[PDB]
C-alpha cells in the first residue's frame, strides 16, 4: 500500500494495588475534577505525556490519549506518582493495553455504497446514521469506519501491528472502490 | 333521499350523542393529589369533499365515475368534522378552562350534488365516457 | 416412507405430466394410454363465506361470542364471555395477541396498506421472538413495522414524516433501522414519490426533482450528503422551477431534513442546474432565476 496507519490513541488500564479516598485525590492533586454524583471516580490529566487519567477508590485506573504504548506505561507510572506522592500506598501493577485507534488517509475517493453493497455481511453503511461506512473485519478483529473522503479509522486494537496488518487487508478493497 | 342524509341528517347523526368527556379525580391527599380535572372533546361542522382517490404513492386527486369502475375504485368522497378539545380542572367544584379531522370515506351516489355527474351538460357527459 | 408416484407402469419413464384431463380425469399417460385413480379432487372448489382460514400466527379456533336470535343470552352470555374471559389467562395467551391489536390500532389510525401493513406484523412477530440484540422498546420495533408496512406503496410515508410524526425518533429509531438490515441502500429516487405526494406536487415536478437527484450522484456533485438531503434538495430545484412551489421549509418538514441541510445540498447542484434539469422541463421561473441560496 505504501502508506501505514498512525496511530492517535491508547487506553491502558493499571491496579494501584491500594484502596483511594477520591475526594482526598481531588483535593491534592491539581487539574482533576470530581463529581460522583455523575462518575465514581476522579478525572485527572498531565501534560507529558498529554493524557487523561481516570482513576478509582477501588486503586485501579484507566490512561487514556497516549499515542504509543511508551507513552501509555509512562503516563501511567506519573498519575500513580502523584497518587502516592498525595499519601498513598499507590503502586504499579498490571499495566496492561486495552485498545489502540489509529488512523490514514488513502488520498483518493470512495464510493462507499458499492463497498457496502459488495461486503456486506462485514460493513454496515447508512449515512443517515452516520457519514462513514463500519467495516467489522474478522482477522484481525479490527473495526474500521471508512469515509468517502479516503480517511480511515482502525480501532479495536490490542497490539499496533493488528492495526497495521487491518489496513493493509483492507487497502485492495478500498482501491477497488476508488472514484475514478 | 340521498341528499337529504348528505346536506341534513349527516351533521344531526354527528351531533346527537357526539361531545365525550373524561374526569380525573384525585385522591385529595396532599400535592401532587387534590386535583380534580375533566377533559371535553367536541364535534362541530362536517364537511364533505368532492370525491377523491389516495394512491399508493400518496398523491390524492379527483376520481371520476369511470375511473373506478375500470380500477375498481371506491366512488366515496372524505368525511371531515370540526373537534374541540377543552380541558378543566377545580381543587379538593368550579371548572376553569386549562381543527378540522378525517373520519372517514363516504361513497357517493351518482347524480347526487356531490356527485361530478350532477351538474353536467350532455356534450359533458360524453366527454366523460359516461352514458347520457 | 412415504413414496408417492402417478408412474404409468407399463413404460416408465421417471417421469412426466400424465394430463389433468378436463372432464374424464384419471391422468392417463401420453405414453401407455392407461389410468392411475378417478381423481375425484376438485381443488378450485374452495370453502367461500357462503370452513376455511388463513392463520398468520400459529392456529385461530375462537370461543363463544354467541348472538343467534333464538333464546336470549343475557345470563348465559355473561356466563360464557366471563368464563373465557378466565382461559385466556393459564399460559402466557396474552402477548401475541396484545401485539397483533395493538399493531391493527396504530397502522388503521394512519391508515396503513392491509397487505403489506399486515406483512410488516407479521416480521414483528419473528422480530419479538429469537434474541439477537433487541434493546426491545416494544414502540422502536413497531417502526420497523411501520416502515415495512408502508412499504406497500409510500402509502404514508415518507417514512421520515411517520418517524416524525409521534414519539422516540432518534438512537432508539437507530437500534431499530440495524435489527432489519439483520438491505440495499435507499436511494434518491426512493422518496421522491412519497415526499412530493406529501408535499403535494405534481408528476412534472416530481419527475424532474427525480432526474436532478440521479443526475446530482452521476455527476458526483454531492460527494458525502445523505441521500435524502439530496433528494429534498432537488425537490427545491425542481418546484422552484416550475408554478407549484415550496419552500425549504415545507420541503424540510417533509423530508424530514431541516432548511439548513436542504441548503448545503442544493447550493451545491445549483451551479449546475442547466445539465441536471429534465431538458423537456417546463419552467414557471427558469435556471437564470432560480434562488442562487
Amino acid at each position: 500500500s505504501g502508506i501505514v496507519p498512525t496511530l492517535q490513541n491508547i487506553v491502558a488500564t493499571v491496579t494501584l494495588g491500594c484502596r483511594l479516598d477520591l475526594k482526598t485525590v481531588a483535593l491534592h492533586a491539581r487539574n482533576a475534577e470530581y463529581n460522583p454524583k455523575r462518575f465514581a471516580a476522579v478525572i485527572m490529566r498531565i501534560r507529558e505525556p498529554k493524557t487523561t487519567a481516570l482513576i478509582f477508590a477501588s486503586g485501579k485506573m484507566v490512561v487514556t490519549g497516549a499515542k504509543s504504548e511508551d507513552d501509555s506505561k509512562l503516563a501511567s507510572r506519573k498519575y500513580a506518582r502523584i497518587i502516592q506522592k498525595i499519601g498513598f500506598a499507590a503502586k504499579f501493577t498490571d499495566f496492561k493495553i486495552q485498545n489502540i485507534v489509529g488512523s490514514c488517509d488513502v488520498k483518493f475517493p470512495i464510493r462507499l455504497e458499492g463497498l457496502a453493497f459488495s461486503h456486506g455481511t462485514f460493513s454496515s453503511y447508512e449515512p443517515e446514521l452516520f457519514p462513514g461506512l463500519i467495516y467489522r473485519m474478522v482477522k484481525p478483529k479490527i473495526v474500521l469506519l471508512i469515509f468517502v473522503s479516503g480517511k480511515i479509522v482502525l480501532t479495536g486494537a490490542k497490539q499496533r501491528e493488528e492495526i497495521y496488518q487491518a489496513f493493509e487487508a483492507i487497502y485492495p478493497v478500498l482501491s477497488e472502490f476508488r472514484k475514478m | 333521499s340521498f341528499n337529504q342524509f348528505v346536506d341534513y341528517t349527516l351533521q344531526d347523526i354527528i351531533c346527537e350523542d357526539s361531545t365525550l368527556i373524561l374526569e380525573q379525580l384525585a385522591q385529595h391527599t396532599t400535592e401532587s393529589d387534590n386535583i380534580s380535572r375533566k377533559y371535553e372533546i367536541s364535534f362541530g361542522k362536517i364537511y364533505v369533499t368532492k370525491p377523491m382517490v389516495n394512491e399508493s404513492d400518496g398523491v390524492t386527486h379527483a376520481l371520476y365515475p369511470q375511473e373506478a369502475r375500470l380500477r375498481n375504485l371506491t366512488y366515496s368522497s372524505g368525511l371531515f368534522v370540526d373537534v374541540k378539545k377543552r380541558t378543566y380542572e377545580a381543587i379538593d367544584e368550579l371548572k376553569y378552562e386549562l381543527g378540522k379531522v378525517f373520519i372517514g370515506r363516504l361513497p357517493i351516489m351518482l347524480r347526487s350534488k356531490n356527485c361530478y355527474l350532477s351538474e353536467a351538460t350532455e356534450s359533458d357527459l360524453y366527454k366523460l365516457k359516461e352514458c347520457p | 416412507n412415504l413414496n408417492i408416484v402417478l408412474t404409468c407402469p407399463e413404460c416408465k419413464v421417471y417421469p412426466p405430466k400424465i394430463v389433468e384431463r378436463f372432464s374424464e380425469g384419471d391422468v392417463v399417460c401420453a405414453l401407455c394410454g392407461l389410468v392411475l385413480s378417478d381423481k375425484l379432487v376438485d381443488t378450485r372448489s374452495e370453502w367461500r363465506t357462503f370452513e376455511a382460514s388463513n392463520p398468520l400466527l400459529d392456529g385461530n379456533n375462537l370461543s363463544t361470542r354467541i348472538g343467534k336470535g333464538e333464546t336470549t343470552d343475557m345470563r348465559f352470555t355473561k356466563e360464557l364471555n366471563k368464563a373465557q374471559g378466565k382461559n385466556v389467562m393459564d399460559k402466557k395467551d396474552n402477548e401475541v395477541q396484545a401485539a397483533f391489536a395493538k399493531i391493527t390500532m396504530l397502522c388503521d389510525a394512519a391508515e396503513l396498506p392491509k397487505i403489506v401493513k399486515d406483512c410488516a406484523k407479521e416480521a414483528y412477530k419473528l422480530c419479538h421472538d429469537e434474541k439477537t440484540l433487541k434493546g426491545k422498546s416494544m414502540e422502536s420495533i413497531m417502526a420497523a413495522s411501520i416502515l415495512i408496512g408502508c412499504r406497500r406503496a409510500e402509502v404514508a410515508r415518507t417514512f421520515k414524516e411517520i418517524q416524525s410524526l409521534i414519539h422516540v425518533k432518534t438512537k432508539e429509531f437507530g437500534k431499530t433501522l440495524n435489527i432489519m438490515k439483520n438491505g440495499f441502500l435507499k436511494i434518491d429516487t426512493d422518496n421522491m414519490s412519497r415526499f412530493c405526494s406529501h408535499l403535494g406536487l405534481p408528476m412534472q415536478v416530481t419527475t424532474s426533482a427525480e432526474y436532478t437527484a440521479k443526475k446530482c450522484k452521476e455527476i458526483k456533485e454531492i460527494a458525502g450528503k445523505s441521500p435524502i438531503t439530496i433528494a429534498v434538495v432537488s425537490i427545491y430545484l425542481n418546484i422552484l422551477l416550475f408554478q407549484i412551489p415550496i419552500t425549504a421549509a415545507k420541503v424540510g418538514q417533509t423530508l424530514q431534513v431541516t432548511e439548513g441541510t436542504i441548503k448545503s445540498g442544493y447550493k451545491i447542484l445549483y451551479e449546475h442546474r442547466d445539465k441536471l434539469v429534465d431538458p423537456q422541463l417546463i419552467a414557471n421561473g427558469v435556471v437564470s432565476l432560480d434562488n442562487l441560496p
